[PDB]
RNA sequence: CAGCGAAGGAUUUGGUGGAUUACUAGCUAAUAGCAAUCUA
């Protein structure tokens, strides 16, 4: 490499240090509040004194920012300098920045959060160093000025370099430049990396989970014309799709819902893969728009699903689980909502979990294949097992009155599977 | 807390002085031998300060069910049989040998149809020759080749009836007031059908039949029925062996189509309805198992130049049944227009409104729709156009999607004026006005 | 003529990580035993043929 | 048998053949020392250079082999060598009949493991020499304590013991006292791989069924386990920078990578060598570093790199997959044919049965680079045909290269295994070519030829055609339609004047160039296989199907020798460069020197696979032949270039 | 008559609409403040 | 190039077995080689993708066995249609060559094993493999009556493999490409041919000199031998045949072919030869 | 403007390694 | 338009790797040590 390669590099390491002061104004003129030729003539304790009041104004909104007062915002760091001690105080301190923005990250409609911030920005130089973190927290508020100042002042990464030509630009990003930013893979680990400290420490919040949901299904989009792509990014989404179930919000469990559901029905899955995937669904379902999202999901996510083996019945431990999740009402009154879902093959995989696995409960499955209508080889392998049933087990009036109205419709094609496999007269001497 | 000691250890004594690498592990000046426990504990610690000690030993050792899945699996989507029915949007779709690359043809192949059973290519075109292909995927060499003077023909047919499946006809028709008839039996026995039995007015020419399947039904007996279209409205059907006219079915308009639906009713019974279209959009059925009257009269939403109606997801002419129990109801009909607009009706609904909606109105390519093919499991349907270059599109259904890998702009599809499915192989042969049948294997059949 | 690197004119493709040229100014065959010389910038370069090797027969059989 | 004019030199081309490598570190860098079957190859892993070839020939193939700093130690039949520089320093004789397998070297000790699970120690005489040269003790691992010994290791910080890794069990012994200190629980499925990582007493175990057991070689457990499913796994490697990953590598040629720490899997490296000749055979880390060298059966050695993350604050998260660096590769199939590109004999043309077409060099093993096969545009600006998904050309049946005018236009031309054109190329790109010359005559080119000016190339049909075209434009120039069989052999003057046909139906055809005329014809008594035609002297030489070399002049067309002893089918010969001798090679495993002035067999060597392909350099120095198993060109150079050899005539 | 059961499972399957690239463009202009749910039906309705 | 990819005589040369494909499946039909003494019916391979890499003729319910590509040998009746029983090796690896003596069948494996099946009992009675045989293709049981010793393996380079040691015994020259036939013509001599060449040489098998070398005038695709050694036929690429009068007297190391028949039409196409039989 | 995949140029370090000949002990 | 025409074609460009001389290994205080270290 080149000597002026190599000095670009030592400017991007000593980009930080003021080492005279015209490079002192040009970087303490970097404000979030005030122009440059204010922002270069104020101190560091009156922008204190004012960010600490707009933190107790924080504060008393959201009472997690007090232990930010005892560390981050206190009187000690005002003489704090960055690039003065040494790798561990800079790990330390850059873990305390990233707690206090995906702290603020939900706060940033209101303007103590961005006074609060300034000092972030002025004192530990954050729009430059910990300015990953920064972009990845305020990415949600792409059509607002304080992403724009933020887009102003910031030092751009390289994974967000679509962002290059909106930096001191007078109009916004657009949804087209953020499902491009979106799009890459490295930049997808990036972000569901963030998202997985978001978790961990419970800061998810609704707008933040719709905007990420929009720029997932997007980028599924985007991608759904070519398999190599759809193959790269299944691991990530489907990785933090499991991350945002095995979390406690309702938001982010139907967030994760949504993610599923699209991914699903772009490309086919494998089918122990959706049968893992509806156990981590129902594994922490506590929610109602939680249930109603988690039923609708199963329901596509088994549509999607082709091949010999769609229709099975679905095992014992899942069925159960399902069943304690989602009782007999639940399941019947669902099926008779006028808006008509598709849940032909989640139906049928249930009614034959039923037969395989509950004995009992045979009245309610007369019911609802009553209510919905499905096609000729679901009917046909529910009156197969139901014909397997008969002749493991004593065949009472529920059996019988199941029969009765597998003959009220379709007689040909029940008289077609006891032809083969039995016979019409032996079977009305069995029952 | 160890699963070993091995008292060997604790009795011997090393030197450390003795080498520069052992002489850094002393804790004093004055230590140079020491106890082996010590020693080994020594360079525990030096082996542990030259590589670090990672998070992943002492961090763990061996609502997860997702991750622990994907951890597992490397592959995410469905293998290889346990599919059954196409995925969309993406062929799977090689080429093999040009079907009548061993024999080339002297004209536009006007005509392409494969055997139901053997595999046999029949081509045919306006050079007045007909040839027929044992194809395979290698070597598709040439069976045997007719050349009728004086007679250059447009349509040709494989006929195989239903009660012996032993006949193995060929029909095969042009421009002219005649249709031969060679009956295959491997000099060649030829008939001529010239007589329409006081119908000569209303038939001038040949050229549009189709072959299909009729009942008696009052006997259980079935013979072949050829059915001419003519000039008013007229559809002549006679006997494909004797060619007596049975009956005609007249519609209102210009005559540009008409295709062939059965419908079983009982064991051993079906019934044949014959699809003709108006130009003008609007479709007669007839029945004509019993005298040829019209059971229902609907219209085509849109559509006003009509060229090609079909019928497909069943028993059509061109996917026949070997067997009268193996005959199926058509799920999909698709009219095609002189716009290239393409209506396609899901019978499995659209038999009772008599103004019935479109499932779709594929729109893809922009000029005559002159063939427009089902795949024999209905799954595929294959537009094509004869009026510009490489106008062959291949539409996914149910999901009425056009795939969008093949053809690509490299396909050596040419004019496309003929096109054909194999019954049983998947796999297609496309004629073009060159005199090249093309021919392609889809890897999911 | 030449392979020295020393001299300028020989390498037709450099080495991608005034000297003295390369020629020949004169040429002449001897006038009494199949070889001839060139004047060179390295020397007088005498090439010539001896029938030690080269087995060249002439018509045997 | 031991010849008298040709001496072996070396066999060049090589670079692995899935026996598993062995690194080594001479202070910070690391050399990489493959086994090319019963020799090793060292190499500098900074820059993939050949430093050393082992001094002689092993008397089998070498099976296990190992390197501390300055010292290699390769097993082979019974024996283990200990060689420092090529040069063998030792060897040490075992006193068994059974084949050693396996080895380990730590400490004064060399451990040797035999096939009939034995394990042979040996000790330094004192601990200042450099290599294990006494014998010590035998360790046997018998039918109760474990099964087939699968690896033997020495994970660090034990004190003179060893793990022996058998197919189900793990055992410790300490190998002072002969004692079995630890034999672990058993293990459900085979074990096929092991290797110690950088954590303190873990050694990592990989199954027959796609399992990687993390296994804690003191307390006994195992501390983790990654299931790849459907994979048997042949290689485990651990990255030591920082950056907990292992590198597991699996039998049907993939290179995956987890991160140990987060428990995910970073990428996968798919068909990184051929899975029908051993998948990845041995990958490794060089340690400290991001880069890891694999080797695979198929004659190629690979380094992978991984580049420094991409997001600046993360990075952990955030792997950047590996990307390639360099690598050394020859053919992965024997070489069907051979040419000299050049009069200096410094690159050689070299085709095979892998369908590849590489220029190995005679100099420097890094110059060897394959010809490319990517194709130029058509000339009208047409459409070219062929498949979507490219592969490569046909077989190469035979090739003619003649660089008289090299660079500036087409200069090899060759032709391929049943197809019915011939290719060319152009050696100073290292490329193909614009023109592919057709025959005209639906038939496959059975032989090519190209003049010595240049501009001429000649296509040689089995409908018996020779068209002529033009190299530089690519043309039909003219057609001569003399034979109605197989023309197997063209050649031209050296003046562009006469040339020169040879078909199977035995007749040589002796044409007029520049007039198009036929200066006549001669029935021979046989079909002829292959012609040389010797340029300087005139003088081209036939081989018969009556098992004769036929020598013929073009001058006065006669045949002036017959040369008869061989007693099968030749399958090729070439003339000596001052034309004095012939050598052929023959489907009997021999090859004979001809003097063909005296008209007698000079020397014979009985060599046991059966030579393919004869070549001597277009200068005295060097013969190359090529044979039916082993992916090289095995280089002999002729001692009479230093002495004068006997035209006196062997026998038996 | 395997054939006839393959043909009638290949034969009940029906019309879905498939994800394009600009399926989901239009969200967000309305992911301002509506709630998740909400979200979650918007989608469906695209997916159906 | 040829549609009928494999084809087989039964011993006496009276039907002849044939495997073509059949618009993308295989089909393997049988033919009497003459009249008087059509046969419509073929077994039809029902996977695209399976195919027959060797077929041969058993000796008395008739039948053949057909090695398939997916580890199998699948027996087939003619005068019924139906495969009567599939054998199946552990594996899914395709199968090079078969062959029988009395009732004892042996097989080749692409990973280079051996597998002995015995068709009275339907069983695999023997799996193993050797060394330094690592691409074979062919194998001949050398006959000793219902002994079974002796095995006779080609990879470009023939061997002959005693089986009580499962070791290699001999080692023949083999060729330069692929032995294409390996068949034992007298008690003390085998034939064999390789891929695209057209010379046959006939070793010594108690030797292992090569006897003689026949050359055909075209690349050899199959031969048959009479029974007693007196001649060998051979059909090569061209379409044409080749008779070797005699082959295994004193034209002295390499014999050409004594007759060559070829066959054109009433036009002067010539339509070639494919699979003779001589007796 | 997509993101910059474009490879450094790759040196290599210095790496110290455990080296096992002081893993091995004579008895007196 | 004709023609060429295998699940696409063309043009332009950034980065890296291998060759661009003929392959005997790294370091040092060098007849040897080190490479985990030269220092008591």
């Amino acid at each position: 490499s080149s000597l002026s390669d190599q000095l670009a590099q030592v400017a991007s390491n000593n980009a930080t240090v003021a080492l005279d002061r015209k490079r002192r104004q040009k970087l303490h003129s970097a404000s979030l509040i005030y122009n440059s030729k204010t922002a270069a003539t104020q101190d560091y304790d009156f922008i204190f004194e004012n960010a600490s009041k707009a933190l107790e104004e924080l504060s008393q909104i959201e009472p997690k920012f007090a232990i930010f007062s005892r560390t981050l915002f206190s009187e000690s760091s005002i003489s704090l300098d960055r690039n003065v001690q040494t790798k561990e105080e800079i790990k330390d301190l850059d873990n305390a920045i990233n707690a206090y923005l995906l702290l603020a990250s939900s706060k940033w409609y209101l303007a103590p959060t961005l006074h609060a911030t300034e000092w972030l920005v002025r004192r530990f130089q954050i729009h430059v160093k910990n300015t990953e973190m920064l972009l990845l927290s305020t990415l949600n508020y792409y059509q607002t000025p304080v992403f724009k100042r933020i887009l102003s002042i910031i030092k751009l990464p390289p994974l967000f370099n679509c962002l290059s030509n909106f930096v001191r630009s007078e109009k916004p990003p657009t949804a087209l430049t953020m499902i491009k930013l979106f799009n890459d893979m490295d930049f997808l680990k990036l972000y569901t990396s963030y998202l997985d400290q978001c978790i961990k420490h419970n800061a998810t919040y609704t707008n933040q989970l719709l905007f990420t949901t929009c720029c997932f299904i997007n980028v599924v989009a985007f991608n759904s014309n070519n398999d190599e792509k759809l193959n790269q990014l299944v691991p990530i989404l489907l990785e933090i799709s499991a991350k945002l179930l095995a979390s406690k919000s309702k938001d982010c469990q139907i967030a994760a819902h949504t993610i599923l559901v699209v991914f699903a029905t772009a490309l086919p899955l494998k089918k122990t893969i959706i049968l893992a995937a509806m156990e981590t669904i129902l594994s922490n379902l506590d929610a109602k728009e939680a249930k109603h999202s988690a039923l609708l999901t199963i329901c596509k996510l088994f549509q999607t699903l082709k091949g010999q083996g769609n229709v099975d019945q679905l095992p014992s431990k899942i069925f159960k689980l399902f069943d304690s999740k989602f009782d007999t009402v639940s399941i019947l009154t669902f099926l008779d909502k006028e808006d008509k879902p598709v849940c032909d093959k989640f139906i049928t995989s249930y009614t034959r979990s039923i037969a395989r696995y509950d004995r009992s409960k045979l009245n309610i499955i007369l019911s609802l294949l009553k209510k919905i209508r499905l096609e000729r080889y679901e009917v046909r392998l529910i009156i197969t097992d139901l014909i397997y049933l008969s002749e493991i087990l004593e065949d009472k009036s529920q059996l019988v009155e199941l029969f009765e109205y597998f003959i009220s419709i379709n007689e040909d094609l029940v008289l077609k599977c006891l032809k083969s496999l039995g016979l019409t007269g032996e079977l009305f001497e069995i029952r | 807390e160890a699963a070993w000691i091995d008292s060997d250890d604790e009795k011997i004594k090393v030197p450390i002085l003795v080498t520069n690498k052992t002489k850094k592990l002393r804790t004093s000046y004055n230590e140079s031998k020491i106890n082996g426990v010590h020693y080994i504990n020594r360079l525990r610690s030096q082996f542990e300060k030259i590589y670090p000690r990672p998070k992943w030993v002492d961090d763990e050792s061996d609502i997860n069910a997702l991750t622990k899945i994907l951890s597992t699996t490397y592959n995410y989507k469905d293998t290889l049989s346990n599919s059954k029915l196409l995925p969309p949007k993406k062929l799977d779709i090689v080429r093999l040998k040009d079907a009548n690359a061993s024999h080339p043809s002297h004209s536009a192949i006007q005509s392409l149809s494969f055997h139901p059973s053997k595999p046999l290519l029949l081509t045919g075109g306006y050079d007045k020759t007909l040839r027929i292909y044992h194809i395979d995927g290698k070597t598709n060499h040439l069976v045997t080749s007719l050349h009728l003077v004086g007679s250059p023909i447009q349509t040709c047919t494989f006929y195989t009836s239903l009660s012996n499946q032993n006949q193995q006809n060929i029909f095969t028709a042009g421009r002219r007031r005649y249709m031969h008839s060679w009956d295959l039996s491997l000099t060649a026995k030829i008939e001529k059908f010239s007589r329409l039995y006081g119908h000569e007015s209303t038939q001038r020419s040949f050229e549009n039949f189709k072959v299909a399947h009729l009942q008696n039904s009052q006997t259980n007996s079935v013979h072949g029925i050829v059915l001419l279209q003519g000039n008013n409205g007229w559809i002549n059907i006679l006997h494909s062996t004797s060619g007596l006219w049975l009956m005609g079915c007249k519609i209102e308009g210009v005559i540009t189509d008409f295709c062939i639906d059965y419908q079983p009713i009982s064991r051993g019974k079906f019934r044949t309805i014959l699809i003709a279209v108006n130009a003008y959009g609007e479709v007669w059925e007839f029945d004509l198992n019993k005298n040829g009257h019209v059971i229902r009269r609907w219209k085509d939403q849109g559509g006003v130049g009509i060229t090609k109606i079909q019928v497909g997801g069943g028993t059509t002419t061109t996917c026949p049944a070997l067997q009268i129990s193996k005959i199926k109801q058509n799920r999909w009909l698709a009219v095609g227009s002189e716009s290239g607009f393409v209506n396609l009706y899901d019978r499995n609904n659209a038999m009772t409104s008599s103004t019935p909606t479109p499932v779709a109105a594929l729109d893809q390519l922009t000029t005559t729709i002159s063939n427009l093919q089902f795949s024999p499991d209905g799954q595929i349907l294959c537009m094509a156009s004869r009026a510009v270059k490489d106008a062959l599109r291949l539409v996914h259904l149910p999901s009425c999607s056009v795939f969008s890998n093949w053809p690509t702009s490299g396909t050596p599809l040419g004019k496309v004026t003929s096109v054909a499915f194999s019954p049983s192989g998947g796999l297609l042969a496309v004629g073009n006005e060159q005199g090249k049948v093309r021919l392609w294997k889809l890897n999911h059949y | 003529v030449s392979r020295n690197m020393a001299l300028n004119g020989t390498l037709e493709f450099l080495n991608s990580k005034m000297r003295p040229e390369v020629r020949v100014t004169s040429v002449q065959f001897s006038p009494t035993a199949n070889a001839f010389a060139a004047a060179s910038t390295e020397g007088l370069l005498i090439y010539s043929t001896n029938d030690t090797i080269l087995f060249d027969p002439f018509d045997l059989d | 048998k031991n010849s008298k004019i040709f001496s072996p030199f070396r066999i060049i081309g090589n670079v692995s053949n899935g026996v598993p490598f062995a690194t080594g570190t001479l202070g910070s860098t690391f050399y990489i020392v493959t086994c090319v079957g019963k020799t090793f190859q060292i190499y500098d892993a900074n820059t993939l250079h050949l430093l050393f070839v082992s001094e002689k020939e092993t008397p089998s193939s070498i099976v296990a082999l190992s390197a501390h700093f300055h010292y290699v130690y390769a097993a082979y039949e019974n024996k283990v060598g200990i060689y420092k520089r090529g040069i063998e320093e030792h060897l040490l004789e075992l006193e068994t009949d059974a084949n050693v397998e396996h080895l380990c070297i730590f400490g004064d000790y060399l451990c040797a493991s035999t096939d009939d699970n034995s394990i042979f120690i040996y000790k330094k005489s004192d601990p200042q020499d450099k290599y294990p040269s006494e014998f010590y003790t035998k360790l046997t691992v018998t039918e109760i304590q474990g099964g087939e010994i699968v690896s033997l290791q020495h994970l660090a910080t034990y004190l003179n013991k060893l793990t022996v890794v058998t197919k189900s069990n793990v055992l410790l012994f300490n190998v002072r006292t002969g004692k079995l200190v630890f034999t672990s629980n058993e293990f459900p499925d085979q074990i096929t791989t092991a290797e110690p990582a950088p954590v303190l007493d873990i050694i990592a175990l990989g199954t027959v069924t796609g399992e990687v057991i993390m296994f804690n070689m003191r307390k006994g457990k195992r501390i983790r386990t990654i299931k790849i499913p459907q994979s048997r796994i042949s290689s485990l490697s651990f990255r030591t920078d920082g950056s907990s990953h292992l590198s597991v590598g699996t039998s049907s040629g993939d290179l995956i990578f987890y991160d140990l720490d987060r428990r995910s899997r970073i990428h996968v490296l798919k068909n990184i060598h051929r899975e029908s000749y051993g998948g990845v055979t041995q990958a490794t880390f060089l340690n400290g570093q991001p880069i890891i060298v694999t080797s695979g059966g198929d004659n190629s050695l690979k380094e992978y790199v991984f580049d420094p993350s991409l997001s600046q604050g993360s990075g952990d998260v955030v792997v950047q997959p590996p990307r390639y660096l360099r690598s050394r590769g020859g053919h992965s199939q024997p070489p069907s044919y051979i040419a000299f590109a050049d009069s200096q004999s410094h690159f050689m043309l070299s085709a095979s049965k892998d369908r590849s077409l590489w220029s190995f060099s005679l100099r420097k093993d890094a110059q060897s680079q394959e010809m490319s096969q990517r194709l130029h545009k058509k000339q009208d600006g047409g459409r070219v045909g062929g498949s979507t998904i490219k592969s490569k050309f046909p077989e190469i049946v035979a090739l003619a290269i003649e660089n008289a005018r090299i660079g500036e236009w087409e200069n090899i031309i060759t032709a391929h295994k049943d197809e019915k054109f011939a290719r060319t190329w152009d050696m100073r790109n290292k490329r193909v070519g614009r023109w592919t010359f057709d025959t005209t005559d639906d038939g496959f080119v059975k032989s090519v030829a190209m003049s010595q000016c240049g501009n001429f190339g000649f296509i040689g049909s089995s409908n018996g055609s020779i068209t002529i075209y033009n190299m530089q434009s690519g043309i039909l120039r003219k057609k001569y339609k003399l034979h109605k069989r197989a023309v197997t052999g063209i050649s031209l003057d050296g003046m562009n004047r006469k040339m020169v046909s040879c078909g199977l139906d035995g007749i040589v055809g002796f044409y007029d160039f520049n007039k198009s005329t036929l200066l006549g014809k001669l029935k021979l008594d046989a079909p002829i296989t292959a012609m040389v035609y010797h340029r300087s002297s005139d003088l081209f030489a036939l081989a018969l199907d009556d098992l004769s070399i036929v020598v013929i002049d073009a001058v006065t067309q006669r045949v002036v020798r017959q040369l008869w002893g061989h007693s099968n089918r030749i399958t090729a010969f070439d003339f000596s460069p001052e034309g004095r001798w012939i050598v052929s090679a023959s489907l009997d495993s021999t090859i004979r020197t001809w003097d063909l002035p005296t008209g007698g067999c000079i020397d014979g060597i009985i060599v046991d696979n059966v030579a393919t392909n004869v070549k001597f350099s277009p200068n005295g120095d060097l013969l190359a032949t090529t044979h039916v198993t082993g992916n090289g060109i095995c280089i002999w150079t002729n001692r009479a270039q230093f002495k004068t050899v006997s035209t006196r005539t062997i026998d038996e | 008559d395997e054939e006839d059961i393959a043909l009638e499972f290949i034969n009940g399957e029906k019309k879905d609409k498939l994800v394009n690239m600009n399926s989901f463009t239009s969200m967000f202009d309305n992911i301002q403040n509506v709630q998740m749910d909400t979200f979650f039906d918007r989608v469906m309705k695209v997916l159906t | 190039d040829s549609p009928v990819l494999q084809s087989a005589y039964d011993p006496s040369g009276q039907y002849l077995c044939y495997v073509t494909v059949a618009l993308d499946k295989q089909r393997v039909g049988v033919q009497p080689t003459q009249r008087a003494t059509w046969n419509e019916n073929f077994l039809y391979l029902e996977d695209s993708k399976l195919k027959v890499t060797c077929l041969k003729w058993v000796n008395d319910t008739v039948a053949i066995i057909l090695g398939m590509n997916n580890g199998e040998i699948w027996l087939y009746s003619v005068l019924a249609n139906e495969v009567t029983y599939k054998f199946t090796t552990g594996n899914s690896y395709e199968i090079k060559d078969i062959d029988l003596m009395g009732n004892q069948l042996w097989c080749i494996d692409s990973s280079d094993a051996f597998y002995q099946f015995d068709l009275l009992q339907f069983k695999l009675l023997q799996h193993f493999r050797i060394n330094n045989c690592v691409q074979l293709n062919k194998l001949t049981i050398v006959p000793a009556g219902d002994s079974v010793a002796q095995l006779l393996v080609a990879s470009h380079s023939i061997s002959l493999i005693d089986i009580e040691e499962k070791k290699v015994v001999m080692t023949f020259p083999g060729h330069v490409s692929p032995v294409s036939t390996l068949q034992v013509i007298t008690n003390e001599f085998f034939i064999s041919g390789a891929e695209g060449d057209r010379f046959l040489n006939v070793y010594d098998i108690h030797s292992g000199m090569t006897k003689c070398v026949l050359v055909a005038e075209s690349d050899i695709k199959e031969l048959s031998h009479s029974g007693q050694a007196d001649s060998i036929a051979v059909t090569t690429e061209d379409g044409s045949l080749e008779i070797f009068v005699d082959p295994l007297v004193s034209g002295n190391k390499s014999k050409k072919s004594s007759k060559k028949i070829q066959i054109v039409s009433k036009d002067g196409r010539k339509v070639p030869i494919y699979n003779a039989f001589i007796n | 403007p997509k993101v910059v995949r474009e490879a450094k140029k790759v040196e290599m370090t210095e790496a110290r390694a455990y080296n096992a000949d002081a893993d091995t002990a004579k008895a007196a």
